[PDB]
DNA sequence: TTCGCGAAGTAACCCTTCG
DNA sequence: CGAAGGGTTACTTCGCGAACACAT
C-alpha cells in the first residue's frame, strides 16, 4: 500500500512545483481526481483478488460468496484485507473546513487518507478522521431511502 | 511563515520613524499623529496631563518606547495613507476667530506590550 | 468536565441566566406607562424576583413536583414586583404585589432540587438520577427542544447557477428578523430588494444616500485596485450618471418617494433630508447624528462580496456548514413571549384605569389598581398553553411556530436523556435535494456523526456529543473598547482609499478598524483570552479567501474544549494530572492557568489539531482530549463502533432509546400512561467507558444472553432468531406493561 | 442514467440536461479529417480571436476598432476571412446589435461600429429631452462590452464538442447542443447516422415514427446499464401509448 | 543609546484634523504637492465644515457655464461632519522632545455642491407657482440653522510654537 | 390567521389525499381484514 | 472610458460640443480634453 | 398492569442494529450441549454477518466470554479499550479454543456436529412493538357517520 | 419555503396597403 | 413614398404535487 501511497505523493509534488500533462477533460485540479481516484481503486482490487487467493478452506464467508446466500467477494475482503476510498456523490470527500476537509490535516491537502482513503479493515479497527469518513457515506446511502 | 516574513517586513519599515526622525532638523509648522490610549501615572497622579518620556532606539535597530512607570510600551509601523491633503486647525474662539496650523504628514502607533 | 457540566446544562444554565438577568432586563424597557385624562398615576416598575419574598427566606412552592404529577397541577413558583405609584399624598408606598404564576423547570435555582443528596430526594419521592431539565405542566412533563438557526447578524452569499448569483443578509431588531435579499438582472446589476420597498434600487444611489459620493473611490471601496472587478462594477456607475448625481436632495427622494410604511399615522413627513429612516432600517446599525461611515461602508462590503464571487470559483457561504448556524435556547425562547406577554399586561393594565376612573365618587382612597386578578389569569394562561400546547406563535415578532415543545419519551433510562440533548430542524425542508440533510465534515466535536432518527425526519434533527458547551451571550462594549487599546484604526481617521492594506479587520459583522502588522494582533489578543482576561466566547480567526480577521462576541454558538500544545511539546504536564485525580484544581481551575480554551467550528479552520501525543510536529496549535467523545449519550452504548459499520451504529441509536427497561427509582410509585417495566435486569458485560459516566450501569435495559451463532432447525433463515424454551419458563426478559385510565369527576353549573 | 431520465422521457418535457449529439464522420485522418468538422462547431466567439477592442478617437464620436488574429485562425483551422467576419456583425447578429454599412480601411481595421448622430438624434422627431444627451455611453459603451459576445462562427444552439475515440480504428466527435438540423447539415458528419437525445427535437426534425424509436431506445440504454432485464415487448408499447 | 525627550501639554488649544478627499500622493513621483486657497466657512454643533476653494488657471468651463444653469460659479464646496474619536494626539519634533498635543473632534470631509443641487429645490417654486423628535430625524433638523465664529487664517507659527514649548517646561 | 384557511366546501373535502376520488372511490377500508407479524415457518406447503 | 475628473472629483463624460468645439463636456464637474484619446485594454 | 411473557412474536436487538422476530420456542433437550452442559439461550443465523459488516458482534462474544472466566468486566469503548491480543490468552488460560469456537454435539440425534460453533455470552435487549398490542382483526363493526365506510 | 410546463398578459417589430 | 393597421415572436406571473399506513 506503500506503493500506490508514494506515488500518489510523488504526484503531487509534480502539481505544486510545476505541472502535469492533461487529460481530454476540464483542466487541472478536475484531470487529478481522476487520476488519484483510478489508482487507489485498483489497490482493493488488487487486495481483494490475492485475499481470496489465499483465504483458508472451509470458512462460512467464502462459502456464502461462493454462493450468494447474502455478501460478495468485495465484501469478504473489506472485513479482512482492506476498506476504501469512500465515494460521497461521485467525486471524494470535499473540504468542510476551508482548503481541508478535518483541522487533524494540513492546508491545501490534496494526498490519500486527508481527502478520503481508509487503509484499515473492519477487524483491524479505524482511526478517528478514518471513522468520520466512513461515516459520512454511510449516511449518503442511507438516506437515499428517505 | 507568517512570523518570519512579518518581522523583516517590521525590519523594512522600522527605520522609517527613524527616517523622520532625523529629517527636518529645522522646525517649520509640521506634524505627526502619534496614538496611545491608558494613562499611566508613571510616577503618581497629579491631577490627564501626566510626565512621560523614552521613545528611544535599541542597538540593531529597536524603536524602544515605553511609559516609564513599569511598562516597555513599544510598537509602532501603522498604515500609511493615499490622500494627501491634510491640515489642521483651530477653532476655540477667542472673538471669533480660527487658525491654520500644520499640514500633517502621518500617522503611527504606540501599542502596548502583552 | 461532567462533574460541574452534567450533559444536561443547556436548559439548566439558559434558564437560570434567564431569571437572573433577562426577568430583570424585560422591566428595564416596559415600566414607563402614564395616561391622558388626569396625567398624574405614574407607573415604576421596581426590582423584580422570581419566588423570593425578600422579607423571608422560602415560601409557597413548598410542594415537590412529584405532587404535581399526580395531582395533575403545574409547577411553579409566583412572581413578585414592588410598586411604587402615587395616589393622595404622592408619596411612593411599598408593597409586594403578585401578578403571575411562571413554571420553573426542575433542578434550577429557584427548584427545591437544588443541593439534594440521598435523604431529600427519597423523602420528595423522586428518583435521583433523572437528567432533570423539563417542564411540567397540567400533570405531564414537557421540554423544549432546542432550535437553531441560520447566523442572524452576517452576509450570506448563496449563489445560482441558472438565476443570478444571490446575497443576502438577515438581521433582528429585538424580537423579529427583517429579512433582506436581492436578486441580480441585465447581466450585472446591483440591487437592493427589499419587502419594504417597491421594486429596485440600484447600487450607485444607497451609497450616495448612505455615505459616499466621491465616485473615485468607490471604483477602489468595492473594486480593489486592479485585478478583475473594474469591468464588472463599471456597468453600475452608468446608472448614476443618467439618472442621479447628487447627494440627499435627489438622493433620499429616489428612495423616499419609493419606500413605504406610513404607520396609518405620520404622513406628510416627506422626503428631502428628514424621514431618513428608510437609510437606517436596512440594517441592525441604529445611527442618531450624522455618523454613518462604518454602516455606509458595511453596505459597501455587503456588496463587495457579490462582485468578488463572480471572477472566482464558487466563493460562496454554504447554509450547510455549522460555523454559520446559532441556536436557540430555552431561556431565549421563552424570554421574547414573557416580553410580549408583559407588553400585553401592560397596555391592557391602561384600559382598566379610564374604565372605572370615570368619576364615581372619587380617586384617592383604593390601591389604584385592584383590578390584576383577572390580569393575574390572563398572565398565567398564557405560559401554561405555550409550553403545554406548543404554539408560541403571536403575531408581534413575526414567527408562527408549532412542534417546538415535545412530552418527554420514558421508555428506558437512555430514551430520557435522547429527549434531552436534542437540536432540532429549522427551514429548508429539502424534499429532494439533500442538502442540509446530509452529512458533513464540520461536524467533529459536536453533533454526534451517529445518533439520527432513521425514517421520515432522517437528517433533519441530530443530537449533540460529550464535550460541547453552548454559550448565552457576551458584553460589546470593553471589547471595541480594547480593539482601540490592542491597535486598530477607526474608520473616522483611515476614511481614506487606503483601506484595502491586503487584511482588514471587522467585529461581528460590523467594521471598525484596519489593522497593519496581522499576526502580532491575532497572537497578542489570543493571550489576552488564555490569561484570566476577558474569554470564554472569544472567537478569533483570520480568513485567506476573505481578507479580516473575526472577533465575533454575539453569544449562541458551540464551544467544545481542547488542550494547548507548545512549540516543541504539549501543555499536559503530567503532575497536573496527578493533581487533577487528587482531590484540588478541577476544570474551573483548570482554564485559568492557561491549560485549555473552547474552541469553535469557524475558529478550529485557523487550527492544526493533533490527535494523539505520539504523532506530535511543531506545526501544531492544540490537542484533543479524548477521540471518542464524538459519540455522544445514546450513541456511546454501542460496544466497538469502529469495527462496524456506519449504518449499524445510526440504527442502534434508535433502537436504544427503544427497548424495555429500569426507567427510575421511583418506578412503582408513578402513574405514567403507558410505561414498560422488566424483571431481571442485567447490566452489559462490555461496557463502554462513556455509559458509565451517564450511569447506564445503574439502570440498564437489557439481559445477557448465552449465544450460538450456527445455523438450526430452519426457523431462523431470514433475521429471526430462536429461543429456549426451558429459559423463558425460568424467567428471561419478563415484561410488565403498566397503564394509566384515569378519569375525572365535576360539578356542573347548577 | 437513473431516475431523472426516465422521469424526463416519460414526462416528455422540452428542456433537458446534457443533451449529446453524436454524428458519424467522413474520414479518420488526424488533420482535416475531425479538426475542421470540430473547428466549425466548436462556438468560438471573438475574445480568442481578436487581440483588443481599442476606441480610437477622432474628433467627435469616433467607432471602436477591434485587431482580430490571423494566427489563430492560422492555428485552428477556421474557414474565416476579411469578408466573413464583416458579414457576421450585419445580418447574423441585426436585431441584438445595429450597424447598417461601412468598410475595412485596409491591414485589419474592422470598424463596424457607428453611431451617427445619436441615430440622428435618436430618431430626429425628438422623442426625448434633448434626446438621449447624444451621449458616447448609452449605446456606444453598451456595444463597447456587448462585443466580446457576438457569434464571429458556429452553430447558435450548442454549448460545446469533444472528440470521442472509437472502439477499433476511427475517433468520434460528440456534440452537446439543439436543434440538429444544422449539426447534419455540416459537411463531414452525415445525415444518415446522426442520433441523439431529446425526443421532442427528434420529432421536430424526423417525424413521429422517428422518435418512438428513439424512445424505446433511451429508455433501453437507461436501465440496461443497471442490470435490469424489462423484456422489451413492454417497452414497445410504452412507446406506442404516446406515438 | 538615544535619550529621546518626550513631553505632554497643550490645555486651550483644540485642534481639529481634517482629511481633504481630492487630491492623490506622489503625482508623478515627485515629492511637490499640496497647495491650497482661500477663506472658509463654518457652521455650529452639528459641525457640517464648509470649507471651499475658488478655481485655478484655465479648465475650459465656457460650455457647461456654470454649476447647472448659467449661475456664474468662483467656488468648489465640500462640507464633513465631526464625529470624534479618541487615543489619537498631534505631535512635532524638536530634533528632540516631541510634544503630543489632544486632537478634538477629527473627521473627513465630502464635496457638497452648490446650485447645481439648489436647483431641483428652486425649480418647486420657479416652475409650480407619534413623536417628531429625537431618535431619527434630528440630526436633518437642527443642522440648517444658524451662522457663526468663521474667519479667515493669519499662518500662526511662533505663537502656538510658544505655546507648546512654555507649559511643559518644568518636568526635564 | 384563524387555521388551515379555516373553510372547507365542496372541493377542500374533494381534493386529493383525503378527497372522494382519491381517499374514498380508489382506495376506502374493507371489512373482513386483520393484520399481524410475519414469523417463519417452513413446515408449510408453499401454497 | 473609466475615466475620472481631477480636482473636482466626479466621474468624466463625453457630450456634443454644439459645432463650436470638439472635446468632452461634463455633468456638475467642468473639465477639457483634446481630440486625441486611446485606450489600452485587452480582452485576452 | 399485567405480566407478558416472552412468545412467539416479540423482537430483540443486540446493541448492534440487529432487529430480528422470534423465530419458533423450541425445547431444551434440543439447542445443543458442550462437554460442560451449556445449552444456548438464543440461536443467531450466521448469514447476518457478512452483507451487514458488523464484526463488532464478533469481538463482543470473545471478550465477554473471557470476562466471565477472569470475572472482571472488561471494555469495549470507541477507539481503544480492551485489546483483542491479551483477550484471547484468558481463553487458551483457561482451557477454552484460542477463537472461541468449542465443538458441540447435537440434541436431536446426539453425535456431534460437522463444524465448530462460535458460541458465548452477548447482551440482548427486548424492544417494544409486541405481537399482543399488533394483533388485530374485524369482520363486522360500526361504520362511518358520513361516508358509512369502516 | 421548491422545480415542472402550460394558460393569460403585454411589448418590439415587420409586412402590406392608401392617397 | 411616409404613415397606419394587422399580426409573430419574445419577456414575465400564477398554480398545481410533492408515498402506504398505522397511534397521536
Ligand atoms: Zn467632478
Amino acid at each position: 500500500v506503500e506503493i500506490a501511497y508514494h506515488k500518489c505523493d510523488e504526484l503531487i509534488t509534480l502539481f505544486n512545483k510545476g505541472e502535469l500533462e492533461t487529460q481530454p477533460g476540464c483542466n487541472e485540479e478536475q484531470t487529478l481526481e481522476a487520476k488519484i481516484g483510478g489508482l487507489l481503486s485498483k489497490v482493493r482490487e488488487e487486495v481483494g483478488d490475492v485475499c481470496i487467493n489465499e483465504l483458508d478452506n472451509w470458512n462460512a464467508p467464502l462459502i456464502m460468496a461462493t454462493c450468494g446466500s447474502k455478501g460478495s467477494t468485495l465484501n469478504v475482503s473489506q472485513m479482512v484485507a482492506v476498506v476504501g476510498q469512500q465515494i460521497i456523490s461521485g467525486n471524494r470527500v470535499p473540504d468542510g473546513f476551508q482548503d481541508r476537509s478535518l483541522p487533524h490535516f494540513p492546508k491545501n491537502s490534496k494526498t490519500p487518507q486527508s481527502k478520503g482513503f481508509v487503509r484499515n479493515s473492519f477487524f483491524s479497527g479505524l482511526s478517528p478522521p478514518e471513522f468520520l469518513f466512513h461515516a459520512i457515506s454511510g449516511r449518503e446511502g442511507l438516506v437515499d431511502t428517505a | 511563515k507568517e512570523a518570519a516574513a512579518e518581522l523583516e517586513l517590521l525590519n523594512a519599515d522600522h527605520q522609517h520613524i527613524l527616517r523622520k526622525l532625523k529629517k527636518m532638523n529645522n522646525k517649520p509648522e509640521r506634524f505627526m499623529v502619534f496614538q496611545l490610549p491608558t494613562r499611566l501615572p508613571a510616577f503618581e497622579r497629579p491631577a490627564l496631563a501626566g510626565k512621560v518620556g523614552s521613545i528611544r532606539v535599541h542597538k540593531s535597530g529597536k524603536l524602544s518606547v515605553k511609559i516609564g512607570n513599569v511598562v516597555m510600551d513599544i510598537g509602532k509601523g501603522a498604515e500609511t495613507t493615499f490622500l494627501q491633503d491634510v491640515i489642521a486647525l483651530s477653532i476655540a474662539d477667542d472673538a471669533s476667530s480660527a487658525e491654520l496650523l500644520g499640514r500633517v504628514d502621518g500617522k503611527i502607533v504606540v501599542t502596548p506590550q502583552i | 468536565f461532567l462533574k460541574v457540566k452534567g450533559l444536561v446544562k443547556q436548559h439548566l444554565d439558559s434558564f437560570n441566566y434567564f431569571v437572573d438577568t433577562d426577568l430583570k432586563k424585560i422591566i428595564k424597557a416596559n415600566q414607563l406607562i402614564l395616561s391622558d385624562v388626569d396625567p398624574e398615576f405614574y407607573l415604576k416598575y421596581v426590582d423584580i424576583r422570581v419566588g423570593k419574598k425578600s422579607s423571608s427566606s422560602t415560601k409557597d412552592y413548598l410542594t415537590p413536583p412529584h405532587e404535581c404529577r399526580l395531582r395533575d397541577m403545574t409547577y411553579s413558583a409566583p412572581i413578585y414586583v414592588d410598586i411604587e405609584y402615587t395616589r393622595g399624598r404622592n408619596i411612593i408606598m411599598h408593597k409586594d404585589v403578585e401578578i403571575g404564576r411562571m413554571p420553573i423547570m426542575l433542578r434550577s435555582n429557584k427548584c427545591i432540587l437544588y443541593d439534594a443528596d440521598e435523604s431529600k430526594m427519597a423523602k420528595l419521592n423522586e428518583c435521583p438520577l433523572d437528567p432533570g431539565g423539563y417542564f411540567i405542566v397540567n400533570g405531564t412533563e414537557k421540554v423544549i427542544l432546542v432550535q437553531e438557526q441560520l447566523s442572524k447578524n452576517r452576509i450570506i452569499v448563496e449563489a445560482d447557477e441558472k438565476k443570478g448569483i444571490v446575497q443576502a443578509s438577515v438581521t433582528s431588531s429585538t424580537h423579529e428578523r427583517k429579512s433582506k435579499t436581492y436578486v441580480i438582472t441585465k447581466n450585472g446589476k446591483i440591487y437592493l430588494k427589499h419587502n419594504s420597498i417597491a421594486e429596485e434600487i440600484p447600487i450607485a444611489i444607497v451609497l450616495k444616500a448612505c455615505g459616499i459620493l466621491s465616485d473615485l473611490e468607490i471604483m477602489q471601496l468595492v473594486c480593489g485596485n486592479d485585478s478583475s472587478y473594474q469591468d464588472i462594477f463599471a456597468v453600475n456607475l452608468e446608472e448614476s450618471s443618467k439618472l442621479d448625481i447628487y447627494t440627499q436632495q435627489q438622493a433620499l427622494e429616489y428612495i423616499g418617494a419609493k419606500v413605504k410604511t406610513m404607520r396609518r399615522q405620520k404622513l406628510t413627513i416627506l422626503q428631502e433630508g428628514i424621514e431618513a429612516i428608510a437609510t437606517t432600517v436596512i440594517a441592525h446599525l441604529t445611527v442618531e447624528a450624522l455618523d454613518f461611515r462604518e454602516k455606509a461602508l458595511y453596505i459597501a462590503m455587503m456588496t463587495r462580496r457579490v462582485v468578488m464571487a463572480m471572477y472566482n470559483p464558487k466563493m460562496i457561504d454554504d447554509r450547510d456548514y455549522v460555523g454559520n448556524k446559532r441556536l436557540e435556547l430555552a431561556g431565549q425562547l421563552i424570554s421574547l413571549l414573557f416580553e410580549d406577554l408583559f407588553k400585553k399586561f401592560n397596555n391592557d393594565f391602561k384600559l382598566s384605569i379610564d374604565k372605572v376612573l370615570k368619576k364615581p365618587n372619587r380617586a384617592m382612597e383604593y390601591d389604584a389598581l385592584l383590578s390584576i386578578n383577572v390580569h393575574s389569569n390572563n398572565i398565567t394562561s398564557g405560559l401554561n398553553r405555550a409550553i403545554s400546547t406548543g404554539n408560541w406563535s403571536l403575531k408581534r415578532f413575526k414567527m408562527e411556530r408549532a412542534g417546538v415543545t415535545h412530552v418527554l419519551s420514558r421508555l428506558s433510562y437512555i430514551s430520557a436523556l435522547g429527549m434531552m440533548t436534542r437540536i432540532s430542524s429549522q427551514f429548508e425542508k429539502s424534499r429532494k435535494v439533500s442538502g442540509p440533510r446530509a452529512l458533513q465534515p464540520s461536524q467533529f466535536g459536536m453533533l454526534c456523526t451517529a445518533d439520527t432518527p432513521e425514517g421520515e425526519a432522517c437528517g433533519l434533527v441530530k443530537n449533540l456529543a460529550l464535550m460541547t458547551h453552548i454559550t448565552t451571550d457576551d458584553e460589546e462594549e470593553p471589547i471595541k473598547k480594547l480593539c482601540y487599546v490592542l491597535g486598530v484604526e477607526d474608520i473616522t481617521l483611515i476614511d481614506s482609499a487606503s483601506l484595502h492594506l491586503n487584511y482588514g479587520v471587522y467585529l461581528n459583522g460590523t467594521l471598525i478598524g484596519s489593522i497593519r502588522f496581522p499576526t502580532k494582533f491575532v497572537t497578542q489578543f489570543r493571550h489576552l483570552r488564555r490569561t484570566g482576561k476577558v474569554s470564554e466566547f472569544i472567537s478569533i480567526y483570520s480568513n485567506s479567501h476573505q481578507m479580516a480577521v473575526h472577533i465575533a462576541t454575539d453569544g449562541g454558538r458551540i464551544c467544545r474544549p481542547l488542550i494547548i500544545v507548545s512549540d516543541g511539546q504539549s501543555r499536559v504536564k503530567d503532575i497536573h494530572l496527578r493533581k487533577l485525580l487528587d482531590g484540588e484544581l478541577d476544570f474551573d481551575d483548570f482554564l485559568k492557568l492557561g491549560l485549555v480554551e473552547y474552541l469553535d467550528v469557524n475558529e478550529e479552520n485557523d487550527s492544526y489539531i493533533a490527535l494523539y501525543e505520539k504523532d506530535i510536529v511543531p506545526s501544531m496549535t492544540h490537542l484533543e482530549i479524548e477521540p471518542f467523545t464524538i459519540l455522544g449519550a445514546v450513541a456511546g452504548l454501542i460496544p466497538y463502533p469502529h469495527h462496524n459499520q456506519s449504518p449499524r451504529n445510526t440504527y442502534q441509536c434508535a433502537m436504544g432509546k427503544q427497548a424495555i427497561g429500569a426507567i427510575a427509582y421511583n418506578q412503582f410509585k408513578r402513574i405514567d400512561t403507558l410505561l414498560y417495566l422488566m424483571t431481571y435486569p442485567q447490566q452489559p458485560m462490555v461496557k463502554t467507558k462513556t455509559i458509565e459516566l451517564i450511569d447506564y450501569d445503574k439502570l440498564p435495559a437489557g439481559q445477557n444472553a448465552t449465544v450460538a451463532v450456527m445455523s438450526y432447525s430452519g426457523y431462523d433463515i431470514e433475521d429471526a432468531l430462536v429461543l429456549n424454551k426451558s429459559s423463558i419458563d425460568r424467567g428471561f426478559g419478563r415484561c410488565e406493561t403498566r397503564r394509566k385510565t384515569t378519569t375525572v369527576l365535576k360539578r356542573y353549573a347548577n | 442514467l437513473g431516475v431523472p431520465r426516465i422521469k424526463e422521457i416519460i414526462n416528455a418535457s422540452k428542456v433537458i440536461s446534457t443533451p449529446i449529439i453524436n454524428a458519424v464522420l467522413v474520414n479518420d485522418n488526424d488533420e482535416r479529417a475531425a479538426r475542421v468538422v470540430k473547428g466549425r462547431v466548436e462556438k468560438t466567439l471573438l475574445s480568442d480571436v481578436a487581440f483588443y477592442v481599442q476606441d480610437v478617437y477622432k474628433d467627435n464620436l469616433s467607432f471602436i476598432q477591434v485587431r482580430i488574429d490571423l494566427g489563430t485562425i492560422d492555428k485552428l483551422q477556421l474557414e474565416l476571412t476579411i469578408e466573413d467576419i464583416a458579414v457576421a456583425i450585419t445580418r447574423a447578429s441585426k436585431l441584438k446589435i445595429q450597424a447598417s454599412d461601412v468598410n475595412i480601411i485596409g491591414k485589419d481595421r474592422i470598424a463596424i461600429n457607428v453611431f451617427p448622430e445619436g441615430y440622428k438624434a435618436k430618431s430626429i422627431s425628438t422623442s426625448a429631452k434633448e434626446p438621449s444627451e447624444n451621449d458616447v455611453f448609452y449605446r456606444m459603451q453598451q456595444l463597447r462590452r456587448a462585443l466580446p459576445d457576438v457569434v464571429v462562427k458556429g452553430l447558435p444552439d450548442i454549448s460545446r464538442a469533444v472528440i470521442n475515440i472509437r472502439d477499433d480504428g476511427k475517433r468520434e466527435l460528440l456534440v452537446e447542443g439543439y436543434g440538429l438540423r444544422d449539426v447534419m447539415c455540416t459537411d463531414g458528419v452525415i445525415g444518415s447516422r446522426t442520433t441523439t437525445n431529446h425526443v421532442l427535437e427528434v420529432f421536430s426534425v424526423l417525424g413521429i415514427e422517428a422518435a418512438r424509436y428513439s424512445i424505446i431506445r433511451e429508455i433501453n440504454y437507461t436501465m440496461s446499464n443497471h442490470g435490469m432485464s424489462v423484456d422489451p415487448r413492454h417497452i414497445q408499447l410504452l412507446g406506442d401509448v404516446m406515438t | 543609546i538615544e535619550e529621546f525627550p518626550l513631553k505632554i501639554s497643550g490645555e486651550e488649544e483644540s485642534l481639529h484634523v481634517f482629511q481633504y478627499a481630492n487630491r492623490p500622493r506622489l503625482v508623478g513621483r515627485k515629492p511637490a504637492e499640496h497647495p491650497f486657497i482661500s477663506a472658509a466657512r463654518y457652521k455650529p454643533k452639528s459641525h457640517l465644515w464648509e470649507i471651499d476653494i475658488p478655481l485655478d488657471e484655465q479648465a475650459f468651463y465656457n460650455k457647461d457655464k456654470a454649476e447647472s444653469e448659467w449661475n456664474g460659479v468662483n467656488v468648489q464646496t465640500l462640507k464633513g461632519v465631526g464625529v470624534e474619536n479618541n487615543g489619537q494626539y498631534a505631535a512635532f519634533v524638536k530634533d528632540m522632545q516631541v510634544y503630543l498635543v489632544p486632537i478634538e473632534r477629527v473627521a473627513q470631509l465630502k464635496p457638497f455642491f452648490k446650485y447645481i443641487d439648489d436647483a431641483n429645490v428652486t425649480r418647486k417654486q420657479e416652475d409650480a407657482r407619534q413623536n417628531r423628535l429625537t431618535g431619527s430625524l434630528l440630526a436633518h433638523k437642527v443642522a440648517d440653522e444658524e451662522a457663526n465664529i468663521e474667519l479667515t487664517w493669519a499662518e500662526g507659527t511662533f505663537e502656538q510654537f510658544k505655546d507648546t514649548i512654555v507649559k511643559e517646561a518644568e518636568d526635564k | 390567521g384563524g387555521k388551515v384557511k379555516p373553510i372547507r366546501g365542496f372541493c377542500q373535502r374533494l381534493k386529493g389525499k383525503q378527497g372522494r376520488f382519491r381517499g374514498n372511490l380508489s382506495g376506502k377500508r374493507v371489512d373482513f381484514s386483520g393484520r399481524t407479524v410475519i414469523s417463519p415457518d417452513p413446515n408449510l406447503s408453499i401454497d | 472610458m473609466l475615466s475620472f475628473c481631477p480636482s473636482c472629483n466626479n466621474m468624466l463624460l463625453i457630450t456634443s460640443g454644439d459645432s463650436g468645439v470638439y472635446t468632452l463636456a461634463c455633468r456638475s464637474c467642468p473639465y477639457e480634453f483634446p481630440i486625441e484619446g486611446i485606450e489600452i485594454y485587452d480582452r485576452k | 398492569r399485567q405480566n407478558r411473557r416472552p412468545e412467539l412474536g416479540d423482537k430483540f436487538s443486540s446493541r448492534h442494529g440487529q432487529k430480528g422476530v422470534c423465530g419458533i420456542i423450541v425445547k431444551q433437550e434440543d439447542m445443543p450441549f458442550n462437554d460442560q452442559g451449556i445449552v444456548p439461550d438464543i440461536i443467531m443465523n450466521p448469514h447476518g454477518f457478512p452483507s451487514r459488516m458488523t464484526v463488532g458482534k464478533m469481538i463482543e462474544l470473545i471478550s465477554g466470554k473471557a470476562g466471565v472466566l477472569n470475572g472482571t468486566l472488561e471494555y469495549g469503548t470507541c477507539f481503544g479499550g480492551s485489546k483483542l491480543e491479551d483477550m484471547s490468552k484468558i481463553l487458551v488460560d483457561q482451557g477454552f479454543n484460542y477463537s472461541g469456537k468449542d465443538m458441540l454435539y447435537s440434541g436431536i440425534t446426539g453425535e456431534c456436529l460437522q463444524a465448530y460453533i462460535f458460541f458465548g455470552p452477548i447482551y440482548y435487549q427486548k424492544l417494544k412493538h409486541m405481537v399482543l398490542d399488533k394483533m388485530h382483526a374485524r369482520a363486522r363493526g360500526p361504520r362511518a357517520v358520513l361516508t358509512r365506510q369502516p
